[PDB]
RNA sequence: GAGUUAAAUUAUAACUAAGCUGUAAAAAGCCCUAGUUAAAAUAAAAUAACCCACGAAAGUGACUCUAAUAAUCCUGACACACGAUAGCUAGGACCCAAACUGGGAUUAGAUACCCCACUAUGCCUAGCCCUAAACCCAAAUAGUUACAUAACAAAACUAU
């Protein structure tokens, strides 16, 4: 089960020949890990602003 | 012969133990939010257990993701992010009176 | 040095009262433990008094606030005795 | 003194079928390049005592625990 | 009326001004309430200094100018020059912890001038210079 | 002749299970200016203070309605062997009984 | 993902962000590293000025690289991002996704203590 | 081992001020100073810690990475390895603290307590010295709560 899911994620791994084409797609969507945490335990998103 | 005699079990009134806020979740160095509910704004420090209320394991680890984010240029050391002013509260400290 | 000023340690005045924002600034400090810290690094204690000072507040601590739980437990027990002169 | 060859499979991913199949790059993340210390010792451990010991399944002899020692 | 104790941040636009100028352009009261003296200067918005008093030079002499009464004598002293030159509202910082962090507060109160926002920078270092020894006394 | 065991069974008590947030009726056995004694079939008597809506009524004999907290109210305090118990009951009143 | 590079770069225009980027991670593979993706996380006012190439620089982009590479070479990319100027500070950490979210139970309650002192009449 | 720096401080520069440090009270010292703004190096590691983890002990609590914590799990020396702090030999660093020394004050005297200045040294690399209230004054490994209170303290005891 390990090897297998590496199998496909070694699809989308960054190689010489696609180096701009990521560089230019990571500038145009930025994201953040940012979420804030209620007293009841709940996860609040901030990305509903 | 006597069905009457109680029976050797286990109680069956346990209530579950109680789950600290941050229990079962994954604390980050960068998600700058989570880990700046627990600073105190005007001082920058961080609280203890007796204000926090968190458990014996993410308390530790909030203490050592919050340092890694003072050194790798998160987050300010010496107070608080404005931005995160108006997040809510999960401390039981109170400075107004 | 490198933070922006005028944002940590910082309260302002309402109404045009000075005596009482500083009175709530000093209650974040002595909260937080700086005033008692500011006093403290007046002079240097060696680390063998630093141990000993710590071994005593932590036993105060656990004192003052265990007697305080009987006392709050022991505090309904204050009414008047309904069996006076029995 | 032992030196494991570097393009090996490590010790947990070696009896799983199909891997010969697999591209290089999946064969390169579980090689000893990307492995750290602690994975050279048990390629280490394994190839010692398949040279020496008589019954490699036998861990409480007093043979398999010399190698062992040898080992660390 | 909600008001909020944080200070108006820059980055923000916040409709708060004090004799038609923002929060940053109002001049800073720098106070180093020192165990001995009391030391008092306002700078204005681009630290260019504008007056100075202190207890010694108001005529306190010793361990007369480390008392309460000294520093609050040089708050006066340093509003009217202040005021003088021109200044209403001024955001005063408190330095370091000594006798006269209350006087000089209230000196600059009834000296002419208003204070609007109180911030304290004690210098506190985070393990820095190892301190002097004690005091058997 | 009816085995002890058996009446422990079928005793209320027992079907009561805990006694945190349990509705118990009670009887009132003594009366002061501000504070209720009831006995609510427990081993000890609970104490409520009279509220303000329809205190008039509350008087020796009435039946009251309360909810049970703790069955007896004991803790442990370090330096004791033995636990310093408080002679009474936790409760509250939520009324009147409904007759 | 194995090893975490938290980069940061000075604040610049889109043509020679892309530069640094294509030759940081260019230099990351000359050393035998797979990088998975790169993430943005945009430009912020940094939290304080940090001093770095003869530079005060209060404003910066956040950028994070994971990628899989030899334990001897993480000093290599290290010295390397340290002569580098265009980055302001670097820093490698393991990828906290290695490690496992240990299973909890709940927050034990510890009783006090007793059988601390003798039985004697004090 | 390797790399890294937040808060404070100082060299240094600008501006204003004539005083600044210090004590129960003063003197001496400084005026090449003090306040504010800008800022290397060295050194030390606020809050977290009301937590009690790691190591055999002495010890360790700023961040990151690498290497890594013996024994299929008894006792054991004069043998092998280690051992805070102070001290020695050689090179380098020196913010700051600081035995010795000088000055001020106190006192009958003060080669002391108090105040000011500064050195060894506290620091890094290599070697040596092998001492502590190195004390939790309670030796290691298996256990029992039976018997039973000198005193005090941290209850009593059995086997090798
Ligand atoms: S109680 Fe589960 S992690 Fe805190
Ligand atoms: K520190
Ligand atoms: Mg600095
Ligand atoms: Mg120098
Ligand atoms: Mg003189
Ligand atoms: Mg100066
Ligand atoms: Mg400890
Ligand atoms: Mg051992
Ligand atoms: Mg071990
Ligand atoms: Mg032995
Ligand atoms: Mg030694
Ligand atoms: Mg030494
Ligand atoms: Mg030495
Ligand atoms: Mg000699
Ligand atoms: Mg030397
Ligand atoms: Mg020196
Ligand atoms: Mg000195
Ligand atoms: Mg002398
Ligand atoms: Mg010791
Ligand atoms: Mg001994
Ligand atoms: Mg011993
Ligand atoms: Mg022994
Ligand atoms: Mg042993
Ligand atoms: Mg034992």
């Amino acid at each position: 089960q390990e090897v297998l899911q590496l199998q496909e994620e070694a699809k989308t791994f960054i190689t010489r020949e696609n180096l701009e084409a990521r560089v230019e797609e990571a500038l145009d969507s930025p994201k953040s890990y940012n979420w804030a945490i209620t007293r009841e335990g709940l996860v609040v998103r901030p990305q509903q602003k | 012969s006597n069905e009457d005699l109680p029976v050797p079990m286990e109680n069956p009134y346990k209530e579950p133990l109680k789950k600290c806020i941050l229990c079962e979740k994954h604390v980050d160095y960068k998600n700058v939010q989570l880990l700046s509910q627990f600073i105190s704004p005007f001082t920058g420090c961080i609280y203890g257990r007796h204000i926090t209320g968190l458990c014996g394991k993410k308390q530790k680890e909030i203490t050592k993701a919050i340092k890694r984010a003072q050194i790798l240029g998160f987050m300010p050391v010496t107070y608080k992010d404005p931005a995160y002013l108006k997040d809510p509260k999960v401390c039981n400290i109170k400075y107004r009176e | 040095a490198n933070h922006l000023k005028f944002i940590a340690r910082t309260v302002m005045v309402q109404e045009g009262n000075v005596e009482g924002a500083y009175r709530t600034l000093n209650r974040i400090l002595t909260m937080d433990g700086l005033i008692e810290d500011i006093k403290r690094r007046r002079y240097y204690e060696k680390p063998c008094r630093r141990r000993q000072r710590e071994s005593y507040e932590t036993c105060r601590r656990i004192y003052n606030m265990e007697m305080a739980r009987k006392i709050n437990f022991l505090m309904r027990k204050n009414r008047a005795d309904p069996w006076q002169g029995c | 003194q032992d030196d494991p060859p570097p393009s090996m499979l490590l010790l947990d991913y070696q009896n799983v079928p199909g891997i010969h199949k697999v591209d290089d790059v999946v064969k390169r993340l579980l090689s000893l390049e990307m492995a750290n210390q602690k994975e050279k010792l048990k390629i280490k451990k394994m190839q010692l005592m398949n040279k020496v010991l008589e019954n490699p399944e036998d861990t409480s002899s007093l043979e398999a625990r010399i190698v062992a020692l040898t080992v660390k | 009326s909600s008001f909020s104790i944080y200070p108006p941040i820059p980055g923000q636009e916040n409709s708060l001004r004090w004799a038609g100028k923002k929060f940053e352009e109002i001049p800073i009261a720098h106070i180093k309430a020192s165990y001995n003296n009391t030391q008092i200067q306002v700078v204005s918005a681009a630290h260019q200094p504008l007056a100075h008093a202190s207890c010694g030079t108001e005529g306190f002499r010793n361990a007369k100018k480390g008392t309460g009464i000294a520093a609050q004598t040089a708050g006066i002293a340093a509003a009217a020059k202040a005021t003088g030159k021109g200044v209403t509202h001024v955001r005063v910082v408190v330095k370091g912890l000594g006798p006269g962090r209350l006087s000089a507060i209230k000196g600059l109160t009834m000296g002419g001038l208003e204070v609007i926002s109180i911030t304290d920078n004690t210098p506190i270092p985070h393990x820095g210079c190892r301190p002097r020894k004690a005091r058997r006394l | 002749v009816e085995s002890f065991a058996s009446m422990l069974r079928h005793s209320p008590l027992t079907q009561m299970g805990p006694a945190k947030n349990k509705l118990v009726i009670g009887q009132i056995f003594h009366i002061v200016e501000d504070d209720l004694y009831i006995d609510f079939g427990g081993k000890f008597h609970c104490v409520c203070k009279r509220p303000e809506v329809d205190g008039e009524k509350y008087q020796k004999g009435t039946r009251v309605r309360l909810r049970l907290l703790d069955l007896e109210l004991t803790s442990r305090f370090l330096g004791a062997t033995t636990d310093t118990t408080i002679l009474e009951a936790d409760a509250v009143l939520l009324g009147l009984q409904e007759s | 993902p194995r090893y975490e590079l938290a980069l940061i770069l000075k604040a610049m225009q889109r043509p020679e962000t892309a530069a640094a980027l294509k030759r940081t991670l260019e230099a990351l593979m000359d050393r035998g590293a797979v990088v998975r993706n790169l993430e943005n996380l945009g430009e912020r006012m940094l939290p304080y000025k940090i001093s770095a190439h003869n530079q005060r620089h209060s404003r910066g982009g956040y950028f994070l690289v994971d990628f899989y590479a030899p334990a001897t070479t993480v000093e290599s990319m290290m010295e390397h991002l340290s002569r580098d100027i265009d980055v302001i500070r670097p820093n490698i950490v393991k990828h906290p996704l290695t490690q496992e979210v240990k299973e909890c139970e709940g927050i034990v309650p510890v009783p006090l203590e007793e059988k601390l002192y003798s039985t004697k009449k004090r």
